[PDB]
Parts: C-alpha cells; structure tokens; sequence
C-alpha cells in the first residue's frame, strides 16, 4: 500500500516551535492535515488524528545538536527509535518534531565571526593565562530537541516514541565524547531534566524547569533553553536550545532532550561537550531497531504499517 | 547489487557480533533509512552506531 | 590505514570559498595539508600533493540545494560519485569542495522575516490577483555547488570526478518531481551552463557566464550566482547560489552546479524548482557505484586505499 504520514519541523528552527500557518503550507498538497497548539504547554506541537484501526510502525527521529566553536567538528547526532504499534481509529496522536540546536558558527555578528574564523583569539588567552573560562563565555553549540510521539489520555499524557536529541558540541571540543546510546522501557522510571550547570541540561519529559538557560520539559512546552548567561553582555553568543527540551549553550555544550535530559558541564569546561538525551519506547510496542545516532538536523516522524 | 557495494564503502570493514545478526538483518533490509537511496548517509551511520552498541560488542 | 585524507568546506559557506586561514585551522591536527588559491579563478581551491604513486580511491559528494519559502519541504541532494584512479607522486590536485545553496528562510531583513513565518501574505496576494509573480520576485532557494577534482595538464585543467550538486527548492515547491541522475563521460560533450532564466542557471565546466544571478563556471571561478533581479529593489531576498556554480535563487529554484550547468524556470515559476547539475567522470577511471544523491548541506571528498 506505502501509506506513509511524514512529519517535519513545518520550517521553524531555533528553540520555539512551529505556527499553523508553518505547518499548513509545509504540507500541502500531500494527504496530511494536522492541528498545532497555538499557546500554553502545547505550543508548536502538531496534532495528528489516526485515520483507521491497524498495525502502525512509528519511526522517531531526534534531532541533532549545536556545532562546536573555532574547530566546527561533527555536531552530535540525534537518536532514532523505530517501534510498532497497534492504534485505535479517531486516536489523537500528539506529535512534536525536534529541532536541531543552535550552532555557534558561523554567525552573523561581526565581532563573532573573527573568533569563528580564528583572527580573535581573546578565548584561547584566558584559557592560558588563567586555567578556565570566566569572563569570555561562550562558544559552544546548543542542544538538540527531542522527537516525542504521545497520546493523551483523560487527563494525563503517556508516551509512546521519544527519540533522544543529540548534545551540544562544546568550543573547543577536540574530542567526541564517542558515547553510547541509551534507552527506558519502564514508565515508572520519572524522566527529570539533565544536570544543568554552566551550560543548560536537556528537558525531559516530566519536570519543573527553573533555569531560563536549562531546556523545558515535555509538559512545560519543551522550549529551548536560552544562552549562557555569562555569553552575554560580553558577546551576542545567542546559542539556544532547539525546540523539544535542547538545553543552552556556552562555552561547553549544552545538554540534549529526550525522556530524560542531557547532562552538562557544571563548571564550564570548554572542552566538554553536553551529554545526549535518554530515549523511550512505550511497553505498548515493540521494539524494531534499537536506538542509533543517526539524523543530522531536525528530526521526523514516518509511519509505515510493519508487522 | 549495488546497495551492498556503496554502503561498505561508508562504513569500512565493518564487524558483527552473531546477537546483531537479526539486527543487522532487520536495520539494513527493513528500515525506512536503508531502503531509500536518498537516504543511504544515514543508513551509513545507522550500521556504524550499531557495532559499537553493548549488544554487537566483541 | 591512515590514508584516510577527508577535505571540507573548511568552515566556509555561501557563494564564496574558503580562505588559506580557514582551512589551515579546518585540518588542524591532521594529516593533510593543502594550498589555496589566493585570487583569480582559482580563489577558494584547495590544492593538495599527491605522495606516492598507487592505486587510489576518490569519493566525490556534491552539495544540496538552497531550502524552499514558506513550504520548507525537502532540499534536493547532492550527487556523490565514487571512483578508482590511477595516480603519480607528486601530482598536484586540485580540489573545490561544493558548498550548500543559500535558503530563503531565515532572512535578517525585518521585512523578509515576516514572509517566512506566514505573517505577510503579500507574495500570495499577488498570485492570487494577477495569476503569477511578476513584482515580489524572491522566496526560493540557491542552487547548491557542485565537486570538482581535477588535475592541470600542460596548461589545461582535465577533470577527474565531478560530483553535481543539488538544485534550489522553489518557493511553493509542494512536490519534489523526484527527479533522476545524470552522469557524463565523453570529454567532446563540453560542459556548459545551464538555461538560466528568471533564477540563475547552473555553472559548468568551462563556459561564459554573462548573467550576475547564473552560477559562474569552473574555469570561471565557480562563485555562486548573485540573488535575483527583481527579487531586489522590492526586498532583501539575497538567496545566492552555493560555492562550486550554484545558481541565484528567485520565487522559483535556482539551478545546481556541476559539469554542466542545471536549468532554471524560464517564466519565474514559483512552483517549479531548478534543475540538477550533470556529474563527471573521467574515462581514464573506473566508477566504484553509480551515481546517487545522498548528500545533504556541503560536499566533501575522500580518499584511501583499500583495492
Ligand atoms: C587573566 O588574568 C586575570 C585573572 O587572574 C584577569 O584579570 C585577566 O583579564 C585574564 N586575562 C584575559 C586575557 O582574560
Ligand atoms: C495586481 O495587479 C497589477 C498587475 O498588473 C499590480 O499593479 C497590482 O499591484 C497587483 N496587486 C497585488 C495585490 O499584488
């Protein structure tokens, strides 16, 4: 049959969520119509109605984090969680496409982009001089966004795919963090936002977000995290979080969401990278692929009908 | 055919642990990222995550 | 092995390329080490030194084209070609990495921004009205600059492998045509520009662009092609051609570089999107896999030894 429902970020980027007018000209001419929360908690999330009782494959995708400062390596990539599910016809299907996090380079601030390009080296001199960065903050990439795909029920939302964001790429990250992928399947277990330090943490699914910096969880809107309160009134570094629990960036990386949220760096190291998001797939389903680090960018969501 | 000639070449000498032979069966033949052309970079880095996950080691 | 020898954009974005500053930090404790050229046509072509004489393996990936207007839908990919060559110790090659073709949203003018979030509908007012897009020209994206990895002859530069890149989506662009490849290897078809018309064609092998919004041609300089005409003097749309002869982007897409040049929309279709550019190979190789588009945001080149 190849009935396939394709679900984008309707062009919005940055660490806010899509409008309905995004999302009613990203789809048109296709078969998919949706609903979009225009405030509150539920802002920018897009709202699918299940068209008919079968066997549906759900492929989460995550989105990627924030790219490093003056060595632009290899932004962390989001996770992909591919589950197989049974939904019911008139299901209300609550879904929220994850945005990339903010890079650090390039910029449009003149002043930023010396730095960018290598010419400014006022970062690197008080690193020497003086062991750690304290006065010139920033440079590091935000956090991604997670991917969730939950239903409500009565009164009380309960997921069902969440695929992790990747976290963000800190200044002078000339390591990887080369990390392992993780993954919940107990509802029990409650996903509370990341350690948020210097550098905001990931949101994660049911938490008090207090931080403007740190990502907001699922049930508080999911907003990305706002810079580094130190990268500013020193530079413009306006490295946030992307929508979907990114934290904020500064001179280390910003944690990535997911069920629960990406670590990060409590004091502000620039060499240390946020850490990613945690990944869940409801009991309800079964398990297809196990998650990978696989999107580069802005998540999606594809159903497919696997069996 | 020519599927299995490109993504080597993306991965390298790629190895498997004998609990990802079904994994590796079901990620490369049946998910959406290996299936489309267009998106034979992310398959790319799909099979490569997979042989450094806990399961696929040794 | 460690003759793994990856070359990027290092860093540089747009219609132009990178400097000698940009990509002496971009393969900073690495083990590779090239020449750029300084001015002239050959401003923004990294040069690198073939070490010894064996049987090499080059991978060449175009760049994708510039992102559409309000739709946002899927940009069209970049061209990798892959091929086995022989070479001497040495040689000098010469590589052009192909950047991304400018998107149309985001935009820093204050005006342009209303368009991209759906808040001014004066574009689909106009449709509406007069039936097409004759005065708020602008909406689509750049094309995407295309690979080339040649090497000088005696005073001709003979190409190796030239990877296309991808075309610019159009403003309203609801489909993606899913258009195939195309792959020369007859040096006596000379590679042209493509049709440029209302947005910018594509910029070929060796061709003489008159246009400013045509993407230029390789023994040009390959700079991206300059935004539309009449895209100005009613707005700020500098939606630009990438690096390696993309074309300039209008309310429809601008063609992608490459051997030869993509086309462009002859009538400033908002809803037909620029061609893809002509890939090459030389005959004096052997192509590893056919041609396919995989790539997405700047090219990239690689080469190792595995035979
Ligand atoms: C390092 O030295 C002191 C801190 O001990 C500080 O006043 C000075 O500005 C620092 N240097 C730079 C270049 O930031
Ligand atoms: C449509 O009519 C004419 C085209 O001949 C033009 O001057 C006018 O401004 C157009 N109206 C709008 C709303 O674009």
């Amino acid at each position: 049959p190849t009935v396939h429902w394709l679900f984008t970020t309707c062009g919005a980027s940055g660490p806010h969520g899509p409008t309905q007018a995004q999302c009613n000209n990203a789809y048109q001419n296709s078969n998919l119509s949706v609903e979009v929360g225009s405030e509150g908690p539920l802002k920018g999330i897009q709202i699918w109605k299940v068209p008919a009782t079968d066997t549906y494959s759900i492929s989460g995708y995550g989105a990627a984090g924030g790219k490093g400062g003056k060595n632009t390596m290899m932004r962390s990539h989001g996770v992909s969680v591919l589950g197989i599910f049974n939904l019911e016809k008139d299901d209300m299907l609550y879904i929220l496409v994850g945005q990339q996090g903010e890079d650090a380079c390039p910029s449009t601030n003149q002043l930023i982009q010396k730095v960018c390009i290598g010419e400014n080296n006022v970062i690197e001199e008080e690193i020497r001089v003086n062991r750690s960065v304290h006065e010139w903050a920033g440079g590091g990439g935000g956090g991604g966004g997670a991917t969730y795909v939950f239903k409500m029920k009565d009164g009380v939302p309960v997921p069902l795919i969440i695929a992790a964001g990747g976290g963000g790429r800190a200044y002078g990250a000339k390591t990887d963090t080369f990390h392992p992928e993780r993954l919940e399947n107990n509802s029990s277990v409650l996903g509370l936002n990341g350690n948020s330090g210097a550098a905001g943490g990931g949101g994660g699914w049911n938490d008090n977000t207090s931080l403007l910096w740190a990502g907001k969880s699922l049930q508080e809107g999911a907003t990305g995290g706002h810079s580094c309160p130190q990268a500013m009134k020193k530079w413009g570094w306006e490295t946030r979080g992307g929508f979907g629990g990114g934290g904020g960036g500064c001179s280390s990386g910003g944690g990535g969401g997911g069920y629960i949220g990406g670590n990060a760096a409590s004091n502000n190291d620039p060499e240390m990278d946020g850490e990613d998001g945690v990944s869940f797939i409801s009991p309800l389903g079964i398990l297809y692929t196990p998650a990978l680090k696989v999107m580069e960018g802005h998540g999606e969501v594809n159903i497919k009908h696997y069996l | 055919r020519m599927k299995d000639k490109f993504l080597k070449h993306l991965t390298g000498p790629l190895y498997f642990s004998p609990k990802c032979s079904k994994h590796f069966h079901r990620l490369y033949h049946n998910t959406r990222d290996c299936t489309i052309p267009a998106y034979y970079k992310r398959c790319a880095r799909l099979l490569t995550r997979l042989a450094v996950s806990p399961v696929c080691m040794e």
